[PDB]
């Protein structure tokens, strides 16, 4: 447990020990890019949930 | 295959209209989770928890 | 210098070794809540320069 539990992003932040990813079909941006002909029973979703990308 | 049918879908109406989900957002306290962004825009702050 | 030489920021990234500080007068967001009634031989600057804060 105490060895390596490193969660890291990009060139963000080490976030050790467990965290919350999040699958949304809502995700303003990626409704028109991706999901356009899909549904809600079939999706992709961004689990980046930064802003700036 | 023609019409309608093909275009749209036959549901039970929601008389809630959509039960979207609302978020909390505890950022004083709790370690942003992965990729959020630590930020001071109250319409960016990040997620600790999504509720109904 | 092999041992700590780590630069760290607030929440976000360790970058160790060597980086860019920048001490600007034309900031677009300072100008207004700071140096209002000041000049440019006199003036306090924003040396965060994070877009989000």
């Amino acid at each position: 447990t105490g060895g390596r539990n490193s969660i890291r992003y990009s060139e963000l932040a080490p976030l050790f020990d467990t965290t919350r990813v999040y699958l949304v079909d809502n995700k303003s941006t990626d409704v028109a890019s991706l999901n356009y002909q899909n549904d809600h029973s079939n999706f992709l979703t961004t689990v980046i949930q930064n802003n700036d990308y | 295959q023609t019409g309608i049918r093909s275009w749209t879908l036959l549901c039970t109406p929601d008389v809630t209209c959509g039960s979207e989900q609302v978020y909390w957002s505890l950022p004083d306290m709790m370690q942003d989770p992965v990729t959020f962004r630590s930020t001071s825009q109250i319409s960016n702050f990040p997620v600790v928890g999504a509720e109904l």
